[PDB]
């Protein structure tokens, strides 16, 4: 899913860079021409757009985390088995050592 | 009075032990009530920290629950101790005993050892202590409480080359997860037909 939301974002953004030139030849096209105070084709407008609204679609759903405020979720599931064992202390006397030397 | 116990049990209390390896392990072995004690099999009550009563009474309250619904009796109590080099009964195993030796007249307090805990076991490697309300602390020097020797090496050498041991579960993984049961019943498929 994120990879589709990533090319769509892509895609968008080439149509408004592409939105962009075709905008810029109609600018100098003007600069030719005399007077003609016109402004820009409306459908290259909307296709802008267009553009725009897509691009910041997956722009939201590309970082979306919202993780849980409340402080007791995340250790709802973890057990007191593991927490019993700890990393600093670790006795290497065990009955598993001396069965699994040998092979 | 001779002790006598079935491969089952006995595959049983290792394969718990080696679920466990660093820390200590607890064992109920249950009998039937109707001279030599005959075992019938065991259920593992909890492991880690090992010291509290208040979990050690609901655990024995459900095995008395459950010992009226088959018509059954619980025999004795076995407890392994986490050092290697350890084979003497802690306060709270004799206290058990005791309290067990109140109702049955036959309680045997098993000790499983380290030293001699490996692959290939040799033969007995269990410690037989035999406790009383009195001052009778004697632990029988060597005699034969299994039926079948090397059938028994046969299975034992299978179940702990083949990694299938890991379904084990026991009575805490009961309270943590309620799924779990704790008559182990894919053991007992197995132990009835690698026979």
């Amino acid at each position: 899913a994120p990879s589709l939301w990533k090319g769509l974002v892509g895609i968008g953004l080439f149509a408004l860079a592409h939105a962009a030139f075709s905008a810029a030849q109609h600018r100098s096209y003007m600069r030719l021409t005399e007077k003609e105070d016109e402004s820009l084709p409306i459908d290259i407008v909307l296709q802008t757009l267009l553009a725009f609204a897509v691009t910041c679609y997956g722009i939201v759903h590309i970082a979306g985390e919202f993780k849980d405020m409340d402080a007791t979720s995340e250790l709802k599931n973890k057990t007191f088995d593991t927490l019993r064992n700890h990393p600093s202390f670790y006795v290497f006397n065990h009955r598993g050592r001396v069965l699994f030397r040998p092979s | 009075p001779g002790v006598k116990l079935t491969t089952q049990a006995y595959c049983k209390m290792v394969l718990h032990g080696a679920k466990y390896p660093h820390c200590a392990v607890n064992g109920l072995l249950v009998a039937e009530k109707q001279h030599h004690t005959l075992f019938v099999d065991c259920i593992p009550l909890f492991h880690g920290t090992l010291a509290l009563a208040p979990m050690l009474e609901v655990a024995l309250t459900l095995i008395d629950s459950w010992c009226k619904d088959h018509s059954y009796v619980i025999a004795g109590y076995y407890q392994a101790n986490e050092r290697v080099k350890d084979a003497s009964p802690n306060q709270v195993a004799e206290k058990v005993a005791s309290r067990i030796a109140e109702g049955f007249s036959d309680t045997a307090l098993i000790m499983v050892d380290n030293t001699k805990f490996t692959m290939d076991c040799v033969a007995p490697t269990i410690h037989v202590y035999e406790h009383h309300e009195n001052r009778w602390r004697c632990r029988d020097p060597h005699h034969d409480y299994c039926e079948d020797w090397p059938e028994a090496q046969r299975i034992s050498a299978s179940l702990l080359d083949s990694r299938s041991y890991e379904t084990l579960v026991d009575f805490d993984n009961h309270l943590d997860d309620i799924r779990n049961d704790w008559t182990n019943p894919e053991i007992n498929k197995a132990v009835l037909h690698l026979c």
